[PDB]
């Protein structure tokens, strides 16, 4: 009914922005950590009325998560390996927001660690929030977890790792990745659904969601279906390819590379699931009840791709 | 047609505002369920 105030780290984040944006449309007041002031995001989330945002690392900082959680009720919570150990980081967070004792539902995004599902290793930005998890758990904090599907717009024809749509000189598209080109995966419109479907499990409080596990993914499509999906929606011919390892174009950091040949392993070698959980081996079925307005690959592809292209620095679509 | 909001032309079912506009499923649904228009990024 009331609308609550609700804690969010790393507000530049895909997810939280996304939830940021429609919560404080809402009425929702916002209290968010920022590591950085100045950016695109960051200086539309300052413009938003109702978001007062607090810049500074996470990583041993409780003072930082001792203000964010004052006067919060809700939270939701996402950390990025960048800004150190995630670990750490989302132990200190939960301790603030049990210690802030206002905290009614504390969202945490999770993903799973592989190697408690197969001989497959633990993929570095993944497993950690699988442990923050189990400690969120055991503080008793009324929470729910959410699980992220890929990312629609990850895609992108510029030379960045793992999701890029290339445009061929022929003005054709391929895209390279270690997935097995028919192995449907979760994907999720992480701007477009995150927000909503966090508002619904707010509003539908722990006496519905406490202790559970969500599968934030709205559709689940192969890589030759999502190619597909592109094709039939830009009038060009775009074709998947399968390569060993990741096409890394740029100059990455460190922690991002181990991520990827990780994910060449588990996705390349073995051919495991995005979601090895048993209660997630239809998967969509929950995120769709919870939000039925989500964006497939396909509108995503015809509606917002072009777009995002253009602003990036890119004139095909012309 | 097209979403008076966000401008969109694919979506799975067009909805209406309460004057008459044509808004896509999320938006339509969005607004009917919080009370809002559906904020967009940028
Ligand atoms: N991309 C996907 O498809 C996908 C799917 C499931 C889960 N995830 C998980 O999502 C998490 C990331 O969350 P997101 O998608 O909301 O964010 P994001 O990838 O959209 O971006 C995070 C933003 O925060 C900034 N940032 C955070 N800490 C920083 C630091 N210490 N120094 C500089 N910049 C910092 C980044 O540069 C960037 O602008 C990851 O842990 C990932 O494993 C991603
Ligand atoms: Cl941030
Ligand atoms: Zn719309």
């Amino acid at each position: 009914q009331q609308k609550k105030t609700i804690a969010v780290v790393n507000a530049t984040g895909r997810q939280a922005a996304s939830l940021i944006r429609v919560a404080a449309a809402v009425g929702h007041h916002v209290r968010a950590q920022v590591h950085s002031l100045k950016g695109l995001i960051a200086e539309e989330l300052q413009a938003i009325p109702n978001v007062t945002l607090f810049q500074g690392p996470l990583l041993n900082n409780v003072p930082l998560m001792d203000t964010l959680f004052e006067g919060a009720h809700l939270a939701f919570i996402n950390t990025t390996s960048q800004a150190g150990d995630e670990i750490a980081i989302g132990k200190d967070l939960a301790d603030a927001a049990k210690r802030a004792g206002t905290i009614q539902h504390y969202i945490y995004s999770s993903m799973p660690d592989h190697s408690l599902y197969g001989p497959w290793p633990a993929v570095p930005m993944w497993a950690p929030k699988f442990t923050v998890e189990n400690y969120v758990r055991q503080l008793g904090l009324p929470s729910t977890f959410v699980y992220a599907g890929i990312y629609n717009n990850n895609f992108t024809s510029l030379p960045y790792p793992l999701f890029q749509m290339e445009l061929m000189p022929d003005g054709t598209f391929e895209w390279h990745a270690p997935f097995d080109p028919d192995i449907p995966l979760p994907w999720l419109d992480a701007e477009h659904d995150v927000g909503p479907a966090l508002l619904q499990i707010f509003k539908d409080g722990p006496q519905k969601w406490n202790g559970h596990r969500i599968a934030l993914t709205f559709e689940t499509l192969s890589p030759v279906q999502v190619c597909a999906a592109f094709s039939r929606a830009l009038n060009r011919r775009v074709t998947y390819v399968q390569v060993p390892k990741v096409e890394i174009k740029v100059n990455i950091p460190v922690g991002y590379r181990e991520q990827l040949e990780a994910i060449e392993v588990v996705f390349g070698e073995h051919k495991a699931p995005y979601f090895p959980l048993p209660e997630f081996s239809r998967v969509t079925d929950e995120a769709r009840k919870l939000w039925s307005g989500w964006r497939d690959m396909e509108e995503y592809a015809r509606e917002v791709f072009p777009i995002e292209e253009e602003a990036n620095g890119l004139d095909w679509m012309l | 047609t097209t979403c008076t909001n966000c401008f969109t032309q694919t979506t799975p079912l067009w909805r209406r505002n309460p004057e008459g506009q044509p808004l896509c499923n999320a938006c339509g649904l969005f607004l009917k369920l919080h009370g809002v228009v559906r904020p967009l990024s940028l």
